This record gives C-alpha cells, structure tokens and sequence, in this order.
C-alpha cells in the first residue's frame, strides 16, 4: 500500500501536521498522524516565572483567543484569592469574552474554505474584520497580543468612545453574515461537498473527550454556558444551537447560529453597564493608581515591592475551566506558596479533537481527510498542551 | 562601459519588480501577514504576487518559532530554491527565538541554519512596518552583474 | 510642512487615504525620484499622518 | 588569551586573516575557524551576494567584511593592522581578459610583503604547489616557482604551505572528469605513463592549517602535503566512468569559462613526486586518508542507487 | 416520534417491559453477591425505587418524571452498563478491606 | 444612475451598509478628559484593615479518612431539561 | 465580611460532604484518603492497585454517570520516598460535578492503564511515558509523542536542567546539520525572590 | 501477583550524558541573609552544584 | 435552551417539486444566487497605498524604545534596576555606578531588541517614568549584530523626537 | 522490592532478550546503509550496535535492563520505516566534533579544570 | 584591540552628555526650611521629597530632582 505523508506539503492551510496514510488503494482505513512541530518548551518554563509575569503566555497560546484566553487564567488564579472582582469589570470581560467568538467563528469557516478552495469568502470578510482590531489597539497595548487582562480584574479603563463605536460596529454585521448565507448555505455543491461526512455520534463520540461543537450540534444538549458561570454571564438571554444528525454539516450550522448570537448579547451587555472602578481595591494584589505611587509612603512599599516579587497565593491545588470558542480549557494550577507557581499543567482542545481523528476518517476517500479537518478548528501551538 | 552597464538597470530591476514568495505558517507571526494578504494592506499587486509552488520561489520568508524537529525540513527546502534567492525572517521569535530563548527544545536564532537578510523585529510585527521591510530588500538591490565580469 | 511634502488633506470623504502625502526630492542626499522607504517624515507627523489626532 | 570551551562563542585568542576565501579552498577552511571562535576577518573583492552562503560559520561577532582590489595598497593594510596571524591563498587559473596574470604571483604576494609584514605579524603563511619547478613547463605552472624564490626574499621565515593535488567536492581537477560527456572519453593524453599525482583529501588540508596555526615554532620550516597510498595509476580515468555508469559568472552566461585547450591540459600531466626530506605533513599530523571511502561523494551521476 | 433526541440510538421498540426484564434480571444477579458490603445495600435501594414507579404506567412520557434519565430509550442505558457493572463485582473483590497503607506521610500537601 | 440600480437587482438592494467606515457618521474624535471615580470602600474612618480580609482563608477540611439507611446521596440535582427559544426553533 | 470577597456557599459544600463519605464506605478495599476542599472539590487518594476497578466503578451506575474524562497530567514531588503523582479529572455530564483521582506511583512500578476503561486515554498516557518514563501496562501503541526522536532525558522532571545538552547548529563542512554541546549567550540570571516573615497563619506546619 | 521481592541500591543512569562522576553536590541549610531578620527562609534543605567558569563575551 | 436548525421535512406534494425541479434542471439557483452576490465587484477598493498612505493608531500603541530626559538634560533614569526584575525576556541589563557628582547613574544600558517580547511593563514599572515605548515602527536593519540597542543609540533614539512623545503621554496619563 | 516487574523475572528473560534484537539491528545496518544514502563502510556500523550493548554491562539487576528492553525496541520503530530524515541516524557519531583532550597535562595547558 | 570593528562603520556615539549639565543651571533658592519638589511638574517626574536647607546652603539636588537646590 502507498505511504503518502500528504502534510508537510506548504500547500496552503497550515504547512505543518506531517502524517501517515496507509491507504487501501484509494480508501484509507489507517491514519496515524505525527504532532510536535511546536513544542517549544512552554510547561516547564513557566516553573520559572512569577505570576503576573508568566502572564502573556497564555495569551500566546492560541492564535485567536486574546480575552478568551487569559479569562481562563485570572478566573483560575482569583478562586485561590478569596476575591470577587468589582462589578464595571465583569462588564468588560463579557464584552470582548463575547467579541473574541466573533473572531474565532470567522476565522473557522473562511480558513475551512480555502482547504476547500474557494477565494472570495476570505477576502470578503476579513476585509470587515479590520473594524474590530482598531478596538484591541484602541484599548489594551497592540495589535493582537494583549497582556490585559489581570489577576486584579481589568487593567485601565476603556477611554472615551468604544460605545458608539461597538453600537456603530454591531448594527452593520447581520447584513454579512447574511452574505455568507448565500454563499455556502443554499448551495448544492458545497453542501454536496459536505454531507455525510465524519459521522460520529455514539456515546465514544463522547468517551472520546470531545468539547463542543464537535458535540451538542451532534446530539446531546451541555454546554458550560449557562449551566456554569463566569462573571454576570447568566442576566443576559441567548439560546444554544443544536444541529439534527452527527455530521460535519450538522456541526457547521451551529457556527452560523453561534455568531447570531453574540450580536444579541453585544446588543444586550451595552445596556447594563454601571459606572464604577476598575481594579480591586485591597491593593495587595492590584497596583495603586499612577498619581498614587508618587505622593504617599504607603503607595510605593506596595508598589515597589509587588513589583520585586509577585502575590502570596495560598497552597492547594485548583482546577477550572471555560468555554474557548472551540472547546473546554483545563488548567489544572497546582500552587506552592509563594511568589513563584509550581507546575501548571493545561489541557486544550484538539487533544480529544484530533486523536479521534482515527475514528472519523476511514471508510472514506482521501480528498475527505483535508475536508475533516477544517471543521475540528484545530490551531497547532494550542496542540501544545 | 556606458553600453553594458545600461543592460543591468533593467535586469536587476526586473528582478526586484516580480517576487514570488514563499510563506511558512508556524505561529501567531503566520497569522498578521494574513491580514497583509487581506486587501487593507494589499499585498498582491504591489510588485509580488500571493502564494506559489515551493519550486517556483524568491524570497522565503521564516516566520514565527523553529524547533528542532524542523530544522531538517527547513534546509531540505532552502536547497530547492534557485539561485539569486533572499531570506527575509519577521518575527521576534526568528531572530534569537524572542523568549522561549532558554527552553530544551527551540532553535537559537534562525541564523545558525540558513544566511538571513532583513531582519523585522516585534511579537508580532503589525504588517504595517513589514511592507517597509519589503521595500527596503527592493532598496537592498542596487547590486550589479555586469561589472563583475568586466572587471574580473 | 516643510519641505516640499505638502501633506493633503481630502475632502472628509475618505479614511485611511484622506490624508496622504508627498515623497519629491532629496530629503537628506538621496536620489531623485525612484528611492523613497517612507521613512522621511519629520518625527512630528507621527501625531498626525498615523491619525492619532 | 583563551576561555573555556572553544565549542562556539569562545575567545580562544588568534585574530587571523584570510584574503580570497572565496573558492574551493579557502571558504572551507575558515569553515574551522569560526568553529573553535576567533576574529576571522574576510575582505572579498566585489562580491556582496557571494559569501552570503559564508556566514553562518562564525556565530556572532566573529567575521567582519570588507573591500579591496589589491594592486591598491592601504586596502591591503588598513584591514591587517589589528590581527595576529594571516594566511594567503589567492590566485586562479588562465588570464584575464584585462589582467597581467604574471605578477599576480609576483606583485601581489609582494603587496602583502609590504608594511603588512612591518606592522607586526607572524607566522605569515602562502601556498605553494608541489610540481611548481622552475623548468621550462608551464606559462601557468612555472611563473609559480618564480614567486616560490623572489617573493622568499620578503618574509625570511613563513612556513609556506606546499600541497600537492587535492580532491574534495566542488575542485576543478577531479570534476575536470565526469564533466566531458562527450563523443569520446580520452585520457590525458592515450597514455598510461604518468598517472596519477597526490591527490591529498581536504579535510587533510584544512587540518593542517590550524595545527600550524599555533604550532609553535613553524616559521621558515617549510611544509609538504603527501597524498593517498601511494603514487597513482591509469585506473582512475576507468575508475570514474565504473562507478558512474558512464557564482558570480554573469546573467545569463560566461563567455570563456573554457576547458581552455592550452598550458591547463599540462598542468596537471607533469607529476613531479618531489624531495621526501620535507617534514611536511605526517610531522604537522595528523592527516591519513585513502582515496576509496570519499570517492562515493563527490563522484553524481544518473544511477545514484545502484 | 422517529428521531430520539440524543444521535446515535434508535427507539427500540417497547418501554415499560424491556426495562421491567432488565431490572428483575439485576435482581436476580444482585442475590448472588455474598452480602457484607454496602454495595447490595443501595444498589437493590434505588433499583427497587425505580422499578416499584416503572412498573406499570402510562405513558412513556409520564415515565420520564420520577424517572431521572434522559429519554426513555437512554433510560436502558444508565442501568445496562449496570448489568455488566454488577456481575464483575464478583470477579473482584472490593468489600475486603484496605491494601497497601501509604507510607505514613505522603499526603501532605506544602512539601 | 444607471450603475446604481443594477447593484439593486444584484443580491437585494443595501445601499447604506458599505464595507467601508471611510465616510461620514464614524466617529472622528473625543474631546474631554477623563477623571476616574474611586468608589468600593477607598474612604476613612470605616473602611478598614481585619475588616476587609479578602486573604487568608483556612485549609480545604479533611472529611473522614484512614490512619446506616442512608438515601444514597447524589452529588447534585439533576440537570432538569430547555426550553426551545420561542423566536423560530425550525 | 465586605465586598471584594468572594462569596462561598454551602450548599455545595454539603452534597460533596454528602456524596463522596459512602464512595469509601462501599470500596474499602483501595481508598486510603478523601478530602473535601473549602472551594466544592474532592479528592480520592487511592493506591494504585484499583486503578482499573475504582474508574471502571465511575464509568457507569445509576447515582453516578461519570463518562466525561476531560483531563489526564502528571505532576512530579521530590522528596516524597516515591516522586511522581498521577492524577485524573472526570465529569460527571448528568450532574455537574468535578472530582479528581490521586495516585501515587514510583518510576520502575508499573501502573495498569485505562485503555479499556477509557478510549480517551490514547493519546494523554503516552505523553507521561515520553516526559517521566512511567511505563504504563498493556497499552496497545506506546511511542513518542511531543519530543523530538534523539532525547535521552524525558524532561518534566526536576533533574534535567532549563536548556538541554544539544543546542543544534548548522555547517557546510559536509552537508549535515550536527548536534554540539550547549553554549549560551547568557546566563538566565536566576533571582532570590522567597520574602521570608511566613505571611500565612492557617497553613502553619507542625513546629517540630 | 508477581511480587518477586529482591534487593538492589538503586543507582540510574543512560539520562544524563557524563556529568554522573564528573561533579560533586551539595546540601545544606540556607541560613539568614543578615540585612534582616526574618526566619522563614530555614527550614528547608536545598542543594547547589559545582560552579564553572564565566567569561566575557 | 434549544434551536432545531436544519431539521425540516420536505413538502412532497404535486406543485412544490416544481420548485424542486426546475431548480436542478434549469439553474434558478446557483446564478441568482452565486452570481449575483459576486456582482458586486462595483463597491470601491479600500486599499492604503502605504508609502504615501497611512492607516490610523490609537494613542496607546507600542513600539520603539527610547529614554526621555527633563527640561534641560537630566537623564530622568534613576537606574532603580525596576524595569529589569519585570521583562519577561530578559533584555535589560544594568550596570550602575556613582557618577563624581555623587548621584547614581548608568553605565551599560541593553535592551534585546531580538529577545524584546514588548509586555511593556517597564513602561508601567519606573516610578520615575523614565523608559517609554515610544509610537515609530521605524525599523529593519541587515544584521543580528546591530539591533542590539546600547545607552547611546537610547538617548540619541529619545531625542530624535520628543514632542512626538511627550503629547501622548500629556494625553493618556489621566487614565492610568 | 514490593513492586511488581515489567516483562522479565530474574536474569534469563532478560539477557535472552538483549541478544534477540541484536539480530534485528544486526541485518538492519547493511539494510539501512543504502537506503538512508549515507556513504560510510558498513562495518563501521556493526561496530557502532556493538558498542552501544556492551557498555552498558554493569548492572546486575532487573526490571532496569527491561526499561532499556522498551528503549532498545522503540529504537526501531523509526528505524525500519522512514522517519529520521537522514539526520538522527548520523547523531550516533560524534562526528565533527572537536575531540576531549583526556590526559592531564594536556587539560592543564587549556581550561579551569572542566 | 577591539578597533577592527566598526572601519568603513562611522562609529555612532552620542553627542550632549548628562555627566555635567546640572553645572548650568541658576541654583534655586527660598530662605525657608523645608520644600517640596514635584520638578518637572505635578504627577510626573520625580516623587515628592523633603529636604532641609540648613548648612553651606545648599540641598544636594535631592537625588530624583537633579536641579541644584539651595538657598
Ligand atoms: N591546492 C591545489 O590543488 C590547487 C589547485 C589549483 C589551484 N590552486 C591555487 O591555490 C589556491 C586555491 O584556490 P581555489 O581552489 O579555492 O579556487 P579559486 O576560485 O581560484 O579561489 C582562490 C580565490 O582567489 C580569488 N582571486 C583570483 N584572482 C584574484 C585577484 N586578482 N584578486 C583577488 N582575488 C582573486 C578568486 O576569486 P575572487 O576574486 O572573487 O575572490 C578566488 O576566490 C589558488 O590560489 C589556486 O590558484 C591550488
Ligand atoms: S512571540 Fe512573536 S513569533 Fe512567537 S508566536 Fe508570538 S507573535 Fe509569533
Ligand atoms: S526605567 Fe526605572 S528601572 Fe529602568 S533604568 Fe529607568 S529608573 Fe531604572
Ligand atoms: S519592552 Fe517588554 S520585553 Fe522589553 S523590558 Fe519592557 S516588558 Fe520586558
Ligand atoms: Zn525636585
């Protein structure tokens, strides 16, 4: 049997994910890829650190997630504080918690569609995705990667503005995502292209491990959305979409859906927000304010040394985890004592989201395999848990 | 000569008037020379046209973080190219390997493999100064072929 | 400003290319035409040619 | 001085000097020296694009470029004022179109007898070639042993390097053949007589460049490369058809890089084992090495498994 | 209906029989167990909690209250892997007691 | 004009929601500036240190390790069912 | 106390308190330990003789679903007469409940796997045999996963230090790309961070 | 079962390269960096390595 | 809650296939549909010709390093070493001495512009407000051996512009 | 030892299994040499496997020979298909390499006693 | 030794220094006890410091302020 290793091949994608194909004349029946292009050393290096300055590579392990990540790192480090955060600041990690979704849900499907081969629904949307960098620019430090979010809730306030700005942005995108609509849904050939394809549904398409959509649109109704809370996440209303059989065009239409409902949430958040603070106020783990540290004795011995040296975090181990756009996020955060963690062990998706990949190939052809993978979202770096 | 050296201000003009790049996708650096090929910043038909064939290639750019199990795949590709080639690597992580500089397993530099030209500095580098990185490697050719063999 | 780089300012119909420039000779003994980085502004336009005010 | 391990980024304390460094052999001896660590300084002639494959040798700091033609005098001087040691391996084949190729030789191993070795440097080495004779044979291999006695003035103790013929990969002697596909592949010339020279392995020759390179005590004890077991025979022009079954030239195309039918078809057809009493190369040791393990290598043509 | 919600099953065929079999055929085995471990003590609780509301009433749909599985059809499914749990509880023997005390300080937790 | 109508018979008829902000009605500029209100418990004389102890919280407690008609509990209610977003569920 | 505290419940502290006390009373053939954590958290130390049993006994019942196994690490202790730590994270989908699974092991005894037990399993127990050498029983398929093929050092642990031995280099003195002893550019300047005056009462040891 | 009791000083190797016979470690207590005077810092043995050269770059 | 999406039967009657058929044989979709919304080529490019256009930033935005100084020169830096013992990367790296005057200064001032990972918490560390990310993606040079930043490319580089600098800072700090 | 062992029980299924795969390896360098087109002598590889068993013969105790078992057998899972891009197979020789010095005065001239 | 390094590199190096600029400047003075100094202005610069000016007039700078200080 051929031994083709159609992978490494730089033939658009993602050049990289270099596998095994023991086909069985033009079926393939064996798949046994080979990972680790990026390991870089993350797991052990973070042995090193301080809290907040192990911070940013979080936020470097996905490519798209930048409040989505770091939300499953100050919510997992404020458990073993003893600390709520204060109210205008659950306000915000709502609102780019709920605008990251519209980053992920748009990458998900132009990218699916140029394995596919189709050109002009990527240039047609990312064309409209440059109105929403102008805001992470706008308010953290940079263009993607952003150290913003805190284990003392929000870094600095939201200046003057991003509120007739998101109102303006969010009033202007039904109108393209009903483009899309007409673009793939309707159509036979693409539909034809995708149908029937990576039927998974019984309970090991659950004994797998997987997270969701690759779940739930496939059958059986969980999410961590509304059944776990985050901040105020459960005042606002939405629903879940749910696709009728277990194929890959049934966990397609949840993405649709998906971005239906983050601009009822936008469109809902904006309107309950208090005027209020930013930071805890305890200051044993926020920074005092700028014209603080430069006035009085007591803001600059808890400035300076929390600067030195990090918090004082209890001991006991902690696990949580949250909706990434693309699944669960376990950190499992074992704490020592002091200003320097002890190991931190992640767990992201793509671990059960693509070794069950083996399932969910064969019986099939080999210009389905590059079709499987595009609807799994699966990002490499964040295979480096 | 007058005669001869007016022949090398079309040639190596030509070259630099048509670049056909290769891209190699490894980390977040992939994901902003995306948004260059996004047409805000459009990066086609400004001289260099989009992807292309591992064969058929200029300028190979090395973007984001190497490990040591692609250091072979990196050289394998880097002899396949033809001849008046450039490697252009953006990226802070392709210039000493940003941090991660001190872990087991993450090539030192991007340097100690393959002779690198123009180097972008920056997480990622915000496809606004690597359009300037491009037209300074078009600024880098004022080199000569005749001239050479003139003189030697 | 200043030299002979008189920024334009269009006619608040466009963003992103409302406030273009003009690159024409020799700012610090370059060539004539046909060699111009965009590096050649006078670090003051940096408030104002990126539209940060 | 020296510090620690010379794996990479070490001192190890000689600043050397290659001029050249750009052909076969002095690119890939300097590919030492940036290995141990030192300050290797490279001046090319007019080449940018050139010695852009160089580089990745020296790790950091370690090579510096610069410019210099070589019948001008203060380019051959304002770079060696600050070394240690310089070695010399310039030179080539047939006559340029515009040059004088004679004194290139004579003038130019002169140009950096001049102030060069005022200014204080030491163990000054040249190459030399083991069947330059100042007999009546060649215009290109005599005029070589003329610079082998009135350059000698200048620099009364050098250890001047004599090799004998080399094979490595990309020489010119050993891909003179296989590179004559052809309507007939004749031997040099029909005849069995004198066939074969030295043809010393080139890990030998830059090995015996840094064990010389602070030896001690070679200056004037002039060095000599001996080959492969042990003279040669006929069998390698049959040898080459067995087992394989049968830079900065121009845009498009050189003009005359030829296989030059004058003096270069003799050049090589005049063995000259010379004087044994040289030390040369077993004393500056240790280099051993046939000719049957590294001909797999360079040797590529269209079977390539079989 | 002809779709059972969760993907993957099929309505097959008849309730309050199929499960009325599947609960008395763990009784039968549950006997078996020699009884000394609480095992028996709340596994024969809760099957004979089901089966007295299973047994026998309509409809399926008044069956899904005071019955907390998924649907009716997903109900066999929470007690047919406990058919196969119970009978492997012979095999091994989990009501001897503790094996292999920790070496008297291992869970402590700061160092 | 006559290029206009043929982008309303093309894909319905938009003509308000371009794929450019470039013109009128984005918003330019901001004039005022800021002063942020310090608000949760910043004050004297009540607000307090022993009061506001947001740290120091014990150890996890040990329930009964080595060294009874129980209604065999479960570890939650059950996840009672949906509804099904009375907007258009088809 | 005041705001900017979190606020605890006790619900949920009382069902865990509830539940997890008769899990030993019906296995007290392997659990050797559980404790509730003061934030809804259970653990149940078990000796890894019923590593097979105690999951297979969470893989079904009526009162406990258990069939989401989301989360397999491996956490290394020096100084602990046996080092490394296994330990699992299940859900339970019909509840909403977190529970983990602590197993102690040592480096040469071997620890039966959970390949039949769970299918999840098969790319996540692999890993702790490339990064600490744990050599799992009977697994259909153990390779190497995450490093690279010449690594001699599996590198989670303590001993193996921040860079390796084999900083890689490139030379044109053939055609390879060789291995060489680790040279850096500079030291990683390692700090002294630990404030000493114990800032926590609570966690205070036995004095001795 | 398969307990098979037996008795070896366990002494690994094959990990490291050849740093086993070459260096010698060292434990012993942390005690009082003396421009204070906080105790905490005891109680905990610790180790070192030997120390090998630092040059200039 | 729940949504059903795409789970709808057919009509299956006698005049709604015809909608059915001549979709497939004749093409009412497909050209409608997909060749419509193509065209929809007549919206205008928006494209930034980038040597001579420029989109816009936010006041913000990182970048270039550079050290700012008081009215008439001061070195503002007080080398309190603050902003070393937070970059993540490394790149600082100070050697400070007191200068004959008697107030401490600097002697050797890096920053690793190659291992520079920009978390820009040296621009929220000095207490004396000193180092500044200052907004010129001016950059590109040809060697490793150059952007590796000395002091005197520092205060050279923080005083080719300052008012650039110094409006930003006036405007922003009100926040922070 | 309270602990259970891994394939072997003392000795006799271990040191059998040490000479059973050195069969394997030992078709496998004259099968490999020209496969992975290197150009070394293949004796030079017969040599190498043998050098590799033989150094590590002073142990005389089980279960740790067994875990080199598990090492020695992954070995040739890469190496009988085609996964070391003609890289790993030349890290075994210490190739370019410059050679330790190992004699005392000749340490003394260079280094601080490494 | 180390001269080899920058030929035909032109040697950038700064040109002002702030090893000496103080000297300049028109040393304040009060004929007061003790000052504030927020220099530079409020909320920038260099913290606010006491000094006491009582002994060969002068302050010492403050350190942080670096403008001569006397009276
Ligand atoms: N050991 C042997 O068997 C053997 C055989 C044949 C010849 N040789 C001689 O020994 C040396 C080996 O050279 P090679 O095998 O590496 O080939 P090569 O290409 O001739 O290298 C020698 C360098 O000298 C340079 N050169 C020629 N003329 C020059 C000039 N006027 N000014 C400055 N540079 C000049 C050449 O090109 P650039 O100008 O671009 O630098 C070349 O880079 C040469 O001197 C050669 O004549 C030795
Ligand atoms: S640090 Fe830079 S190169 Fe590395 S992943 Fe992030 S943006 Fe890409
Ligand atoms: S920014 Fe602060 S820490 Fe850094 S050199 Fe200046 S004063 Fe010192
Ligand atoms: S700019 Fe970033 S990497 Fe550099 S010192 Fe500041 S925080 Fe560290
Ligand atoms: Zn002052």
């Amino acid at each position: 049997n051929l031994t083709l290793n159609f992978g490494p091949q730089h033939p658009a994608a993602h050049g990289v994910l270099r596998l095994v194909m023991e086909l069985s004349g033009e079926m393939v029946r064996k798949c046994d890829p080979h990972i680790g292009l990026l390991h870089r050393g993350t797991e052990k290096l973070i042995e090193y650190k301080t809290y907040l300055q192990a911070l940013p590579y979080f936020d470097r392990l996905d490519y798209v997630s930048m409040m989505c990540n770091e939300q499953a790192y100050s919510l997992a480090v404020e458990k073993l504080l003893n600390i709520q955060p204060p109210p205008r600041a659950q306000w915000i990690r709502v609102l780019f918690g709920e605008i990251t979704r519209l980053l992920n849900h748009i990458m998900a499907v132009t990218t699916h569609a140029l394995d596919i081969g189709a050109m002009t629904p990527f240039f047609w949307m990312f064309e409209e995705r440059e109105k929403m960098f102008e805001f992470y620019e706008r308010v953290s430090g940079a263009r993607m990667h952003a150290a913003y979010v805190r284990p003392g809730g929000v870094h600095q306030d939201l200046p003057l503005g991003l509120m007739d700005d998101i109102y303006e942005f969010s009033k202007n995108f039904s109108l393209r995502i009903d483009e899309l609509e007409e673009m793939l849904t309707n159509n036979r050939i693409w539909r034809n292209r995708t149908v029937d394809i990576g039927i998974v549904t019984a309970e090991d398409a659950l004994n797998y491990g997987f997270s969701g959509v690759m779940l739930r649109g496939s059958g059986i109704q969980w999410d961590l959305r509304k059944t776990q809370p985050y901040d105020v996440y459960d005042q606002v209303e939405f629903d879940v979409p749910i696709g009728s059989r277990g194929d890959c065009y049934d966990r397609y239409l949840c993405r649709v859906e998906e971005m239906r409902q983050s601009i009822r949430i936008i469109s809902q958040c904006l309107n309950k927000m208090p005027p209020g603070e930013i930071k805890v106020d305890d200051a044993k783990v926020s920074p005092p304010k700028r014209a603080e540290m430069k006035t009085s004795m007591e803001s600059l011995i808890h400035h300076f040394k929390l600067y030195t040296e990090g918090y004082q975090v209890p001991p006991g181990a902690t696990y949580t985890a949250i909706e990434a756009p693309k699944g669960e996020f376990g950190v499992y955060l074992v704490s020592d004592g002091s200003s320097r963690p002890y190991r931190c062990k992640i767990k992201a998706p793509g671990f059960a989201h693509l070794a069950g990949l083996d399932k969910m190939s064969k019986g099939h052809m080999l210009a389905d395999v590059v079709a499987i993978i595009g609807t799994q979202d699966i990002v490499f770096g964040e295979v480096d848990r | 000569e007058y005669v001869v050296a007016k022949l090398d201000d079309l040639i190596n003009w030509a070259r630099r008037s048509s670049l056909w790049p290769m891209t190699f996708g490894l980390a977040c650096c992939a994901v902003e020379m995306m948004h260059m090929a996004a047409p805000r910043y459009d990066m086609d038909r400004f001289g260099v046209v989009f992807r292309a064939s591992p064969r058929q290639s200029d300028v190979m750019i090395v973007a984001g973080t190497l490990t040591n199990k692609m250091a072979p795949a990196l050289r394998k590709v880097y002899d396949q190219m033809p001849e008046p080639r450039y490697v252009v690597s953006m990226g802070s992580c392709a210039n000493g390997g940003g941090y991660y500089h001190y872990s087991y397993s993450v090539v030192r530099g991007c340097d100690r493999i393959v002779p690198v030209d123009i180097y972008v500095p920056g997480c990622p580098p915000t496809a606004e100064a690597l359009l300037y990185g491009i037209l300074q490697l078009q600024k880098k050719i004022k080199r000569e072929k005749r001239l050479r063999i003139w003189y030697r | 400003d200043k030299y002979g780089n008189k920024y334009y300012e269009d006619n608040k119909q466009f963003f992103g290319r409302h406030r273009w420039v003009i690159y024409t000779t020799e700012m610090n003994g370059k060539n004539t035409f046909w060699d111009v980085d965009g590096s050649m502004v006078p670090p003051e336009w940096h408030r104002w040619l990126h539209c940060m005010t | 001085i020296p510090h620690g391990k010379g794996g990479r980024s070490s001192v190890s304390g000689i600043v050397a000097t290659v001029f050249g460094a750009t052909g076969f052999l002095g690119r890939y001896v300097v590919n030492h020296l940036g290995r141990m660590g030192s300050q290797v300084i490279v001046p090319h002639r007019c080449e940018p694009y050139d010695t852009m494959h160089l580089r990745p040798m020296g790790d950091l700091g370690q090579i510096i470029f610069m410019d210099w033609n070589g019948r001008d005098k203060d380019s051959i001087r304002r770079a060696v004022e600050h070394s240690s040691v310089v070695i010399n391996l310039v030179g080539r084949e047939w006559e340029t179109q515009n040059f004088d190729f004679e004194d290139v030789f004579v003038k130019i191993p002169q140009a950096i007898a001049q102030v060069s070795k005022e200014a204080g440097v030491e163990k000054f080495i040249h190459i030399s070639h083991l069947n330059a004779d100042i007999k009546s044979s060649s215009k290109y291999l005599r005029s070589k042993a003329v610079g082998e006695k009135e350059v000698r003035e200048t620099f009364p103790e050098a250890t001047i390097i004599k090799p004998a013929e080399i094979f490595g990969r990309e020489d010119r002697f050993l891909n003179y053949f296989a590179n004559i596909r052809w309507f007939g592949g004749v031997p040099l010339i029909s005849l069995g007589k004198k066939t074969v020279k030295q043809p010393v392995y080139i890990v030998d020759v830059t090995k015996g460049i840094i064990n010389a390179i602070k030896d001690p005590d070679a200056r004037g004890k002039t060095f000599a490369f001996v080959g492969p077991s042990r003279y040669l025979l006929f069998d390698l022009v049959q040898y080459v058809f067995a087992v394989a079954h049968r830079i900065g030239r121009l845009f498009e195309i050189s003009p005359f890089e030829p296989w030059t039918t004058r003096d270069k078809v003799e050049r090589i057809h005049t063995t000259d084992k010379i004087l044994p009493h040289l030390p040369g190369l077993e004393d500056l040791g240790v280099e051993a090495t046939p000719l049957e393990l590294k001909a797999i290598e360079v040797l590529r043509r269209h079977r390539t498994y079989r | 209906k002809k779709t059972t919600g969760l993907v993957g099953l099929a309505v097959c065929e008849t309730p309050h029989e199929r499960l009325k079999i599947l609960y008395t055929k763990i009784l039968d085995v549950l006997g078996h167990i020699p009884k000394n471990a609480a095992y028996r003590k709340y596994t024969e609780q809760i099957t004979n909690e089901k089966l007295s509301m299973v047994k026998a009433e309509p409809d399926v749909k008044k069956l899904e209250e005071r019955l907390q599985g998924g649907q009716i059809e997903e109900v066999i499914l929470q007690a047919e892997n406990e058919l196969s749990l119970a009978r492997k509880m012979i095999q091994w023997k989990p009501w001897e007691p503790l094996v292999e005390e920790p070496p008297a300080s291992q869970w402590k937790w700061p160092i | 004009r006559f290029i206009q109508w043929l982008r309303n018979w093309a894909s319905g008829r938009d003509l308000q929601a371009k794929l450019q902000l470039r013109y009128q009605e984005i918003s330019k500029r901001t004039q005022p500036p800021p002063k942020l209100p310090v608000g949760p418990s910043h004050k004297l004389s009540n607000n307090y240190y022993c009061t506001r102890d947001g740290r120091r919280e014990a150890m996890p407690p040990s329930i009964v390790m080595s060294s009874s008609e129980k209604k065999a509990v479960s570890p939650a209610p059950p996840i009672k069912r949906w509804e099904l977003s009375q907007d258009e569920p088809y | 106390t005041r705001p900017t505290v979190r606020p605890r419940n006790d619900v949920a502290h009382k069902q865990l308190s509830a539940f997890g006390e008769y899990v030993a009373e019906i296995l007290p053939k392997y659990v050797q330990q559980v404790q509730v954590s003061c934030f809804n958290e259970l653990e149940i130390c078990i000796h890894p003789d019923g590593v097979i049993p105690v999951l297979t006994f969470l893989r079904d019942h009526s009162n406990a679903q258990f069939k989401s196994l989301a989360d397999l690490t491996a956490v290394d202790i020096p100084t602990r007469q046996n080092r490394f730590e296994i330990v699992y994270n299940l859900l339970s989908l019909r509840f909403n409940s977190r529970i983990r699974v602590k197993t102690y092991t040592d480096e040469l005894t071997p620890i039966e796997s959970s390949v039949p037990v769970y299918k999840a399993a098969n790319w996540y127990e692999r890993e702790i045999w490339d990064m600490f050498g744990v050599f799992f029983a009977n697994h259909p398929d153990l390779r190497r996963i995450l490093t690279d093929y010449g690594f001699e050092g599996h590198p989670f642990r303590k001993d193996f230090p921040l860079s390796g031995y084999v900083e890689l280099r490139y030379d044109d003195e053939v055609k390879r790309v060789v291995a060489e002893p680790v040279e850096l550019a500079q030291e990683f300047r390692k700090f002294d961070l630990n404030s000493p005056w114990e800032a926590f009462p609570a966690y205070r040891q036995p004095p001795e | 079962i398969t307990v098979d009791e037996k008795l070896d000083i366990t002494t690994i190797t094959g990990v490291p390269e050849e740093h086993i016979k070459t260096r010698k470690a060292r434990i012993f207590v942390p005690a009082r960096n003396n421009m204070q005077s906080g105790v905490n810092n005891t109680k905990k043995w610790k180790m070192e390595f030997d120390t090998r050269e630092r040059w200039e770059n | 809650t729940y949504k059903y999406v795409n789970l709808r039967e057919p009509s299956m009657d006698m005049k709604s296939v015809t909608d059915r058929a001549a979709q497939t044989l004749l093409w009412t979709e497909l050209i409608r549909g997909l060749g419509m919304t193509l065209s929809y080529l007549f919206r205008e490019p928006a494209t930034i010709n980038y040597p001579f256009e420029k989109g816009p930033l936010s006041p913000r935005f990182r970048g270039e390093h550079a050290l700012r100084r008081y009215p008439s020169g001061e070195e503002r830096c007080i080398a309190c070493k603050l902003c070393e013992a937070v970059c993540p990367a490394q790149a600082i790296t100070i050697e400070a001495e007191p200068r004959a005057d008697g107030s401490r200064r600097t002697t050797r001032y890096d920053i690793d512009m190659t291992k520079c990972i920009y978390c820009g918490f040296c621009q929220e560390a000095c207490p004396v407000d000193a180092i500044v990310e200052g907004p010129n993606f001016e950059f590109s040079t040809e060697t490793h051996e150059e952007l590796l930043y000395n002091k005197e490319k520092l205060l050279n580089n923080g005083d080719k512009w300052e008012a650039e600098i110094a409006a930003n800072i006036q405007a922003d700090y009100l926040y922070r | 030892t309270s602990v259970k062992p891994i394939f072997s029980r003392d000795m006799n299924e271990a040191k059998r299994r040490v000479r059973e795969l050195y069969r394997a390896w030992y078709r496998e360098v004259p099968n490999t040499v020209h496969l992975f087109q290197l150009d070394i002598s293949v004796k030079q590889g017969r040599d190498k496997v043998r050098e590799m068993f033989k150094k590590n013969a002073h142990i005389t105790d089980p279960r740790v020979v067994d875990l080199l078992v598990i090492k020695g057998k992954m070995e040739l899972e890469e190496t009988i298909k085609v996964w070391k891009q003609r890289t790993h197979v030349m890290r075994f020789f210490h190739e370019t390499e410059a050679p330790r010095p190992k004699d005392f005065l000749s340490k003394f001239y260079v280094g601080h006693d490494p | 030794y180390r001269k080899v390094r920058f030929v035909g590199r032109q040697k950038e190096v700064n040109e002002n220094f702030a090893i000496d600029l103080i000297a300049e400047q028109p040393v304040s003075q009060v004929g007061s006890r003790v000052i504030s100094c927020d220099g530079g202005g409020g909320a920038l610069g260099h913290p606010r410091v006491y000094i006491n000016l009582d002994k060969e007039t002068k302050t010492g700078t403050c350190g942080y302020c670096g403008l001569q200080f006397r009276q």
